[PDB]
């Protein structure tokens, strides 16, 4: 007659019912998603409604026994999951405003289109246009035009969408008993309950701060390096102690800077590594390689993929009869459905992304034992952390050689490993400050700080200092910038990529040293190595269930994120950097600009 | 020779674990040779007597019983390991003399839209002690408070059903399991190999 069997009984009824009503919603989005029908987006709707409503039933009911009189914390938990109010904080009226707004923004984000003013027969989308621009061209004006078209078409419409999207979301999550809507994302790394593993929420500015504080001089290297680099690129452009012009920087918005590794490769002499070429001329199955991935996954000692993800998964494009989302997915169904849904090419950089997406699919396999609301990464960083891990291992040069699309050359000077660090870097450093300014400033927005008269002001302001990148023209109140990414403008949060690569690097050093590796960490490949593969799964299989610093401990000894895996991952290329930028200038001037008056 | 006695092993549809049947075989000759070719069997172990011995012996009585199970559960069918199945819908004695059959059916118990004709319980009273059935619909109501009328806040309705489609992984895939149980008595009837 115990409160806590009572508990017991009731979250047993959950998992039983939600188990077979997420198993039909996820049947019935999944034949939308590989198959775009009205039909399909009427069902998948339906079966959304039906799980939603379940929840909310369940949410009533769950909020009815009196969570402090718990003292089991694995029930305490799934009993949280529930009682959260979420939106149904909101009243109805407001409620449907609120979602009215957000799916107009995410419409309009993937469908705005832009027109060349010299041939307004020319117009382009994001994907793949303006994209394709960002990526490839050379030519300044063409580019600024690029990025002043997206951000003054689109961000414009979504500028009032976006004060309206930022007032209601503070307010419910102070409905829902949070200060705004940054402090209900900062819950999903709070931890109340366990002693000596706690870890509270301003801690996690507290650690972010600190450790981009340390992350800060390799950044300045590379920056600077880069800058010259570019200047050789587009000469009387570049200030050689400015801010980098925010459209030069490989995408519409500087997330990555991977298209710069032609303007910025050390020594072009060496053959940069593309395995393309090597893939289409060997006999090439595309059910080959993900086998491959999944015989690369068992030989680490973790189980074959399902039969029933060979045969549900989409593993080649279905092509012009049949359309489908080709956003490369690893979709956990439930009741033991995996499957992935990629329209894969033949191509390097698809395959460390298979690599990565049957990394996740393991992760999902795994912790399917425990109860559904625990069925879930250990916090919003672990799956990709996850997935990023695999894909190293399999960029290296040593496993790359031993699949035998390349010859065994074995090349590697001293200076065909710099430049695979410095196109790393590229990537890897270059969206850390990108991650942190954007969520810093949503996080300042979300707490009032930043007036309405200012947002464009600051964020600019914040721009040039932490990043050390600045606008090409200037933008008023009229402008927003910020609203012109996808995860912004579509109710994603945005540290957890910050989280992730940290995260995958104290994995990856973890792992190397359980597999007693001795070289340089960024040749480490993990391949053939029970010990780590044992490591890992004893890490995947917790879940949720327990919080995620004793999970993160179990695997590597400590209770919070280090950056020592990535300071060491990338410490010879910080010594090479420092030996390049001698008579180069270091830092950034938050007064240079390329408009002037 | 009036008893291939199998109408039970393979047939149309079976019964649920709740409402396990027993059905009475005599006057049998018990070949299962054919059968060790036959699908293989996701499991068949025997407890009291010898499988390379099975037709030599001629008991007096036997039983069977037929009922369906998922995937995970099914390895619950033993002695101890007391579980869901283990205890709530069928229990097996201590002391078992017997064999216990089971197979994967793959689409024969799946269809494409669904199939909820199989029950299961998950909230009783009490263990149940070897060969026990409770096939009443009495809602459970742990908490004090009996509501007794209909589904209440702190009561449930005991019964569940198997949800089983095409695409499920193996883990809970409908198994079709035959339990073969020889009772131990000083009095003869009509079996042997
Ligand atoms: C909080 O409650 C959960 C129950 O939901 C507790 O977990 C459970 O731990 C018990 C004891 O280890 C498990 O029972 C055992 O089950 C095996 C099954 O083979 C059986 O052979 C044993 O004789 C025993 O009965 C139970 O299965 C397990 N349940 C789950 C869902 O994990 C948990 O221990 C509680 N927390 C604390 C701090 O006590
Ligand atoms: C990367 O590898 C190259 C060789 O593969 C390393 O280069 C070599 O650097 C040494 C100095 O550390 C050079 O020695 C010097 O030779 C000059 C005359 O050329 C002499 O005046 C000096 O007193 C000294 O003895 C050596 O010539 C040079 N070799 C080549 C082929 O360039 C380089 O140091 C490596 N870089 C790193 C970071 O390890
Ligand atoms: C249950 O399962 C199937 C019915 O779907 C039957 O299995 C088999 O029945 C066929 C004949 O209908 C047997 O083929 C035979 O093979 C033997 C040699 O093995 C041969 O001597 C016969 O002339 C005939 O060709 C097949 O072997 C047999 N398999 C087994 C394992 O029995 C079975 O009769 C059904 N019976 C029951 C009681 O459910
Ligand atoms: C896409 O959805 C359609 C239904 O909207 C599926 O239907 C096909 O149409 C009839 C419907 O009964 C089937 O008998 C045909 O065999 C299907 N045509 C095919 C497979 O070409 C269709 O199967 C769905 N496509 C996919 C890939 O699942
Ligand atoms: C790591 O695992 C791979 C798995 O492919 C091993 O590759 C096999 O290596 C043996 C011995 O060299 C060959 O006889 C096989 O033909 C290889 N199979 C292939 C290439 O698919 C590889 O040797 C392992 N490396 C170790 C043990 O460090």
């Amino acid at each position: 007659s115990t409160i806590e069997e009572q508990a017991k009984t009731f979250l047993d009824k959950f998992n039983h019912e939600a188990e077979d009503l997420f198993y039909q919603s996820s049947l019935a989005s999944w034949n939308y998603n590989t198959n775009i029908t009205e039909e399909n987006v009427q069902n998948m709707n339906n079966a959304g409604d039906k799980w939603s409503a379940f929840l909310k039933e369940q949410s009533t009911l769950a909020q009815m026994y009196p969570l402090q009189e718990i003292q089991n914390l694995t029930v305490k938990l799934q009993l949280q999951a529930l009682q959260q109010n979420g939106s149904s904080v909101l009243s109805e009226d407001k409620s449907k405003r609120l979602n009215t707004i957000l799916n107009t923004m995410s419409t309009i984000y993937s469908t705005g289109k832009v027109c060349n003013p010299d041939n307004p027969q020319e117009c382009l989308l994001l994907e793949p246009g303006l994209n394709e621009i960002m990526a490839n061209s050379l030519d300044y004006n063409e580019r600024l035009w690029a990025w002043e078209s997206w951000r003054s078409e689109v961000g414009k419409q979504l500028r009032p969408l976006y004060e309206e999207y930022v007032v209601l979301k503070n307010e419910m999550a102070r409905a829902n008993h949070y200060e705004d809507y940054g402090d209900y994302w900062r819950g999903d790394y709070e931890v109340n309950g366990v002693d000596g593993y706690d870890y509270s929420r301003g801690q996690l500015i507290e650690d972010v701060e600190h450790t981009f504080e340390e992350i800060k001089p390799l950044y300045e290297h590379l920056h600077a390096y880069v800058r010259a680099k570019l200047m050789n690129a587009y000469p009387s452009y570049i200030s050689p102690i400015g801010c980098l012009p925010a459209h030069l920087l490989g995408d519409m918005w500087g997330r990555f800077w991977t298209n710069l590794y032609s303007l910025t490769v050390p020594f072009g002499q060496k053959p940069n590594i593309d395995v393309t070429d090597a893939m289409v001329d060997q006999a090439w199955d595309a059910q080959r390689i993900f086998k491959e991935a999944e015989k690369f996954f068992v030989s680490v000692g973790l189980p074959n993929m399902t039969q029933g993800f060979w045969e549900n998964s989409m593993l080649t494009d279905p092509g012009n009869v049949q359309k489908a989302v080709c956003h490369p997915t690893a979709w956990d169904l439930g009741k033991g459905d995996f499957r992935i849904l990629m329209c894969t090419k033949v191509t390097m950089d698809d395959f460390l992304t298979a690599h990565h997406e049957m990394g996740h699919i393991q992760y999902d396999m795994a912790y399917a034992a425990q109860p559904f609301l625990l069925r879930n990464g250990a916090n919003e960083g672990f799956h990709e952390a996850v997935g990023e891990i695999m894909s190293l291992s399999a960029a290296t040069p040593k496993h790359l050689k031993s699949i035998g699309l390349l010859s065994p050359d074995f090349q590697e000077d001293n200076e065909t490993e710099i430049n695979f660090l410095l196109k790393q870097a590229l990537t890897i450093v270059g969206t850390l400050p990108f991650t942190y300014m954007l969520e810093k400033w949503r996080w300042m927005v979300f707490k009032g700080e930043i007036p309405k008269d200012q947002w464009m002001k600051k964020w600019w302001e914040m721009k040039r200092e932490i990043v050390g990148v600045v606008e090409p023209v200037p933008h008023d109140e009229t402008y927003c910038d910020p609203a012109s990414l996808f995860h912004v403008s579509n109710d994603y949060s945005f540290i957890r990529y910050y989280t992730r690569t940290l995260y995958q690097f104290q994995f990856q050093e973890a792992l190397c040293q359980a597999a007693k590796h001795e070289g340089p960490l960024h040749k480490c490949d993990i391949s053939n190595s029970t010990e780590a593969g044992q490591k890992l799964f004893n890490m995947l299989r917790l879940g949720k269930s327990e919080p995620w610093t004793l999970a993160l401990e179990n695997v590597v000894g400590a209770k919070n994120m280090n950056v020592r895996p990535l300071l060491n991952y990338f410490e010879p290329l910080f010594t090479w950097l420092k030996d390049q930028n001698k008579n180069s200038f270091v830092g950034w001037s938050t007064d240079w600009s390329p408009y002037a008056d | 020779n009036l008893c291939p006695f199998g109408e039970v092993f393979n047939a149309t549809t079976f019964a649920s674990v709740y409402a396990w049947n027993r059905k009475r075989i005599s006057n049998c000759v018990a070949d299962y040779s054919v059968l060790y070719n036959s699908t293989s069997f996701s499991t068949f172990k025997c407890y009291g007597v010898s499988p390379t011995k099975l037709n030599d012996l001629c008991f007096t009585n036997v039983y069977a019983d037929s009922f369906v199970i998922t995937g995970d559960e099914v390895r619950q069918i033993a002695p101890g390991q007391t579980g869901k199945i283990a205890d709530y819908n069928y229990k097996l004695p201590d002391d078992f003399t017997g064999c216990v059959i089971a197979w994967n059916s793959k689409h024969i118990d799946a269809k494409e839209g669904g199939n909820f004709n199989y029950l299961y319980r998950l909230f009783r009273k009490a263990n149940l002690k070897p060969f026990e059935r409770d096939i009443s619909t009495e809602i459970y109501q742990a908490g004090s408070k009996p509501c007794n009328g209909q589904t209440g806040l702190n009561c449930y309705y005991p019964l569940y059903r198997y949800g089983f489609y095409p695409t499920d992984g193996v883990g809970h895939q409908p198994y079709r399991v035959v339990v073969l149980s020889f009772e131990l008595l000083n009095a003869p009837a009509t079996v042997c190999g």
